[PDB]
RNA sequence: UCCAUUGCGACAACGAGCGAGACCCCGGCCGCGGGCGCCGCGGGACGGCCCGCGCGAGCGGGAGGACGGCGGGGCGAUAGCAGGUCUGUGAUGCCCUCAGACGCCCUGGGCCGCACGCGCGCUACACUGGCGGGGCCAGCCGGCGCCCGCGAGGACGCGCGGAGCCCCCGCCGUGGCCGGGACCGCGGGCUGGAACGCCCCCGCGCACCAGGAAUGUCUUGUAGGCGCCCGCCCCCACCGCG
């Protein structure tokens, strides 16, 4: 219920969907190291720190 | 004897006119000094349009006249009403390049 | 009205001949048709702009921008130095920055030690780097399909 | 030197002085009249008269040996014409006040002729550098 | 200006000319609520009667009021030029006056009626309602 | 430091320090100058406008409306006007209010079309914080904006007002609310 | 639609204006324009007065907009 | 792999050519020379260096540098369209007109007329503003003094010369109001053989509160905003090239 801090460890590329959004690799620095999948919006880049509302849904 | 003489010439294309200038300069360092002024270059400009009957996209041509001039008003009292043919014959005839003389 | 290459200027005739001889030093700045011109000397720190000093400049909101390097560096080698700029070309803004960068530039030659210019260029540079090196870009043409160098006629299909 | 104050404050005490001093008067026809077609409505202040005499002498003393023609001056004072429609364009001011204050001035001996134009005289530099040095403080 | 508060004897809303006024409105551009008057003219006519221009119309004591009327019925004396004025050099008496409110309406009217009886172009286009000038029809101006 | 660029001759920049982790790498304050004014080339690479002094990113923002483009010193003195506003109300230092304010602006969370088949089929994502800066600095002024127009009131109070909002949490504000609009249209979606 | 009045009706002064501006910490033309509706001309000349006397005092100056303090807490 | 039939590497194919690039003009940095007036000749940048990859061609990042990876323009293949132009011409085939002329020259009128549908533009709908006063800087490039007149303009006489936005100080105070300036009524001038044309002054003071279904253009000195010059021209630019 409480959104947590992720940070980007890779990025694995565009969708066809007119291009705008980007696969994700994330991992939750908060301890648990749990390396998913999501996706995102804008510009992004390694090093980011996404914010997350979710601690239990993924994409592919 | 001392007449203040001015040479002026005139052209179109940038070649001739440093060539001209080249063999000027050769032939009348004696006769006192002749070194050169380069003006501001006269560029004319005519837009037209590309058609003869005004059909399809409006395209434009872009012509120009480059005219460059250079000035020795070096001979000055250096040169007499002889002096100053002297070189004049002297230097090529090149089939294009306006002179003229004035004091 | 003035055009920035002209020789009286480039040359500062302004000066009379006896005063213009005391002057070792000389420096450009520019930004877009604005050209600078700085003709530095010894003295006990005073500047002037089209016989106009610093604090009064017109645009009053940028004087901290012309006053910058003084308060970067420090006021030692200013107030060592006396200097007179003179500058020609489009627009107020572009004026203020040519004249930063020929003041800049100026107390950089000033320094004959080179070891110490290179530690002020870093000290300087690191705050901005359009201080020492020009802006390069410049107004672009335009084309006939329109009133603008990219923008286009609308067009009606029907 | 003149210029080594704003010319803001420089421009309305020299007007007063002026005004004070008796050296210029406004004529009548300043009762009823713009300063150029690019304008609209006339001036709001009383004293407009004696502003645009400081402003005309200030740019004399700028100059130099220079010369001034009255038009010249009258390109300084110019506007934008508005409210026609149509793409505005820029207007020249008027001459015939700017010919009264020269004159005025030249009768005094501050201000000087030439070849063509006027320039300004040793008299009225001595004056505007006194008072300028004397608003300085 | 400086003037706060209210005069005991401010006024709240004038009349003149049949026309009404009011005291919240600078002077000048009061009056030009009148049909004849304008800011240019205003200016020059109250400068004239010694008022000032930059005051609230309600603060206009009643003496100041009707030298002000002594000035638009008589103005030529009073200095005003005659460039200045609307109507130069009348078709009949060939002299030169200022026309307010009424006497602007009834001088339209006869007009035209010169304009008729004498059969100019511009009669028979106005009773149509047309273009006079030669400004052009046809394109634009359609409902 | 040795030269402290106290802003606008007043307020220093010294202190200041984002609390979101999230964003903080997207907001510059330690170089500012005294002026919001740097004819810098930004937005030439894909990230070099994260380094642009956020007082800056916000001054270009305020003359968007092609009535009032090319006027930045006008909005430099408006943003000045705003700063001593707001230190007169709060009492504090206002920079720390604007990155409050950018942070607490900028969505979480949005919607976008993927899942095709025929219809909306719009997806919940998530929000990278170079966005999340730019819509916060976009939602502010055009707050502002909508507010000044046809009301007597001037331009750099709503500034003032809508900082100050957004800054305290409040709902009040537009940038809010259309953060919180954004939210729910999204998890609708999810 | 709403309609200001330009002039003071005399006790109306003091009897708020003066009163209400006085307990304000900040202060503008606009906002006291819109706080007991009257134009803001008058606001000008009452602030006038009142730096004079010295209540407020000003913190920022310019045409466009100018804005005070209250010096008297 | 490449913006590119741009290249690598193979193959009953081998070997060539056009187009593309190369090339020409402009600009940005440095040098030499000359110099009434800034203008003539050259150097410089090449995916060159470092790191990752890839057999290879080549891809991603960091530098140092005036500039970093097709910076803006010109030229523009084979083949073709029943595209436009006989009203640009001593370019023209076949027809029609050819002494009451469709030849040529003169005087007037018209091409502009207006219940209506739509295409490119201009001006505004206001306070991120309008009015008044003052200060100040451009480039393609460029002409001025003195005296009358509110002004627009005018009489004389000589060769000399650059603005809007913006900035500072004030007034107005959300009112179709000092926003906007169409229409109309008296008057003063310019061009010209000739005003129906164009400028200036006083008064009157239309629609318009950001615009439905629908739709166009745009990536750095770019959009947008602001003005200034030439062309056609007796006078006149909301157009066009810049």
């Amino acid at each position: 219920p409480e959104p947590i801090n992720a940070r980007v460890i890779e990025v694995l590329g565009r969708t066809s969907s007119r291009g705008g959004i980007t696969q994700v690799k994330v991992e939750f620095m908060t301890g648990e190291k749990r390396q998913i999948i999501r996706n995102v919006i804008g510009p992004v880049r390694k090093d980011d720190i996404l914010v997350l509302m979710e601690s239990e849904r993924e994409a592919r | 004897m001392h007449q203040k003489y001015t040479i002026i010439v005139v052209g179109k294309d940038l070649k001739l006119v440093e060539r001209y200038v080249k063999s000027i300069v050769k032939e009348g360092r004696a006769f006192g000094i002749s070194g050169p002024c380069r003006a501001p270059v006269r560029r004319l400009t005519i837009t037209t349009r590309k058609s003869p009957c005004g059909e399809g996209t409006n395209t434009w041509h872009r012509f120009e006249l480059r005219m460059y001039k250079r000035t020795f008003w070096v001979t000055c009292g250096g040169n007499d009403i002889s002096t100053i043919l002297s070189k004049t014959v002297v230097i090529p005839g090149i089939q294009v390049t306006v002179e003229v003389e004035e004091p | 009205m003035a055009k920035g290459n002209r020789r009286d200027l480039l040359e500062r005739n302004d000066i009379e001949v006896r005063e213009r001889d005391k002057y070792t030093v000389h420096t450009l700045g520019k930004k877009k048709n604005s050209v600078a011109v700085a003709f530095v000397k010894a003295g006990k720190g005073d500047i002037l702009v089209n016989n106009v000093p610093l604090a009064l400049v017109r645009p009053e909101i940028l004087r901290t921008k012309v006053s910058e390097p003084i308060m970067i560096l420090g006021e030692s080698l200013f107030k060592g130095l006396d200097m007179n700029i003179k500058v020609a070309g489009g627009g107020h803004v572009s004026q203020i920055y040519a004249v930063r960068q020929a003041i800049s530039r100026g107390v950089l030659a000033s320094v004959k030690d080179e070891a110490a210019r290179s530690e002020l260029r870093a000290k300087l540079v690191s705050y901005d780097r359009q201080l020492v090196v020009s802006d390069p870009r410049r107004c672009e043409a335009k084309k006939f399909g329109g009133r603008g160098a990219r923008a286009r006629r609308q067009k009606s299909y029907r | 030197s003149v210029t080594r104050v704003p010319a803001d404050v420089f421009i309305n005490s020299f007007a007063a002085h002026l005004k004070n001093r008796g050296i210029i008067k406004c004529p009548a026809f300043t009762d009823y009249v713009k300063t150029g077609v690019s304008r609209q409505y006339a001036p709001r202040d009383a004293d407009w008269f004696y502003i645009k005499a400081a402003s005309v002498i200030r740019h004399f003393y700028i100059s130099g040996s220079h010369s001034i023609g009255v038009a010249g001056l009258a390109r300084k004072y110019s506007s934008l014409q508005k409210g026609k429609t149509t793409p505005h364009h820029t207007k020249r001011a008027s001459c015939k006040v700017i010919r009264s204050i020269v004159s005025q001035f030249l009768g005094q001996k501050l201000l000087i002729a030439g070849e063509r134009g006027r320039h300004i005289s040793p008299n009225g530099r001595k004056m505007v550098e006194d008072f300028a040095e004397g608003l300085q403080k | 200006m400086t003037t706060i508060v209210q005069p005991n004897d401010y006024r709240d809303l004038l009349r003149m000319f049949n026309t009404n006024i009011q005291g919240k409105v600078v002077l000048e551009c009061a009056l030009v609520g009148i049909k004849g008057i304008g800011r240019r003219f205003a200016n020059v006519a109250l400068k004239k009667a010694n008022i000032d221009v930059h005051k609230r119309a309600g603060e206009l004591t009643a003496a100041e009021e009707d030298a002000l009327m002594k000035v638009l019925e008589d103005p030529l004396s009073h200095g005003i030029p005659a460039w200045m004025l609307n109507r130069n050099n009348d078709f009949e008496s060939g002299k030169d006056m200022h026309i307010l409110v009424n006497t602007i309406a009834s001088t339209h009217r006869a007009d035209l009626e010169r304009l008729r009886k004498t059969r100019c172009e511009r009669g028979v286009r106005h009773h149509h309602n047309l273009k006079v000038r030669g400004q052009h029809t046809k394109s634009t101006g359609r409902r | 430091m040795s030269l402290e660029v106290a802003l606008f001759n007043k307020w220093p920049l010294t202190d200041v320090k984002c609390q979101d982790e999230s964003l903080e790498a997207y907001i510059s304050i330690d170089n500012h100058s005294f002026v919001p004014h740097s004819a810098g080339r930004w937005s030439a690479k894909r990230f070099r406008k994260a380094k642009c002094p956020v007082v800056e990113r916000l001054t270009n923002s305020l003359m968007m409306h092609g009535r009032n483009s090319g006027k930045k010193l006008m909005a430099m003195k408006t943003v000045g006007e705003a700063f001593e506003l707001i230190n007169l109300y709060t009492g504090k230092n206002p920079v720390q209010v604007l990155v409050d304010a950018v942070a607490n602006s900028g969505p979480r969370e949005d919607s976008c079309r993927i899942g095709k088949g025929g219809q909306v089929r719009r997806q919940s994502v998530d929000v990278s914080p170079l966005r999340r800066v730019n819509i916060g600095i976009y939602n502010i002024a055009t707050g502002a904006r909508k507010a000044a127009f046809r009301k007597v009131r001037p331009f750099a109070e709503c500034l003032a007002e809508e900082i100050m909002n957004a800054a305290a949490g409040a709902d009040k504000s537009y940038a809010i609310s259309q953060r919180n609009s954004v939210e729910r249209i999204a998890v609708s979606n999810r | 639609k709403v309609d200001y009045p330009t002039l003071f009706a005399d006790e109306a002064a003091m009897n708020e204006a003066l009163k209400f501006i006085k307990n304000s910490k900040c202060i503008t033309h606009t906002q006291i324009c819109e706080r007991l509706r009257v134009s803001v001309a008058l606001a000008k000349r009452v602030m006038r007065q009142l730096v004079k006397s010295g209540d407020f005092a000003i913190v920022s100056k310019s045409s466009r907009m100018t804005i005070f303090k209250n010096m008297t807490k």
